[PDB]
């Protein structure tokens, strides 16, 4: 009825030793969907011309599909940007 | 402190293909062809050679019963 869309974004900063990768560890542990998917720092780049954006858009494609399919009745994806 | 280093970029050449699906279907569809010729001809060299082994039976019985009769004859001439 509000016709309202949901946040996909957090950021969070700091100095070192204060408490930040504790909290997404247990934001993804508090939530029941699926495993979340992690990224440790520059994972993505490759020697090859075109395969590093491959690798960034081969996160995205489990939620596309199941948006297309299951429409508004869909689960929730979590995904974690390290550095 | 003009000192500039680089870092490289890779590109694969295509693989080895682009002329193999052209000359390829058609060598296999001749092969196929050729395939069939070869089991029709066998089929016909089979049914030859039963031919054959049928007629040297009939060669064999005419030899016998003309030696046979020729040397009645002669035995019964003399
Ligand atoms: N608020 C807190 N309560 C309890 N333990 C904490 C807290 N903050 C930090 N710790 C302890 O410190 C450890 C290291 O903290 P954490 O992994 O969050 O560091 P960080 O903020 O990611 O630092 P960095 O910038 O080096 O990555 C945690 O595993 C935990 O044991």
């Amino acid at each position: 009825q509000m016709g309202c869309k949901h946040v996909k974004g957090i950021l969070l900063y700091g100095p070192p030793g204060c408490g930040k990768t504790l909290l997404a560890r247990q934001i993804g542990k508090m939530l029941n969907a699926r495993e979340p998917k992690v990224v440790n720092g520059p994972e993505i780049l490759n020697k090859y011309v075109g395969e590093s954006e491959a690798n960034i858009r081969k996160l995205f494609a489990d939620a596309e599909e199941e948006q297309r399919r299951l429409g508004a009745n869909s689960g929730l994806h979590i995904i974690i940007f390290d550095e | 402190d003009m000192r500039n280093e680089l870092e490289e970029m890779q590109r694969r050449a295509d693989q080895l293909a682009d002329e193999s699906l052209e000359s390829t279907r058609r060598m296999l569809q001749l092969v196929e062809e050729s395939k069939d010729a070869g089991i029709r001809t066998l089929v016909m060299l089979d049914e030859q050679g039963e031919q054959l082994e049928r007629i040297e039976e009939g060669m064999d019985q005419i030899n016998k019963d003309m030696k046979e009769a020729e040397k009645n004859l002669t035995d019964l001439g003399k």
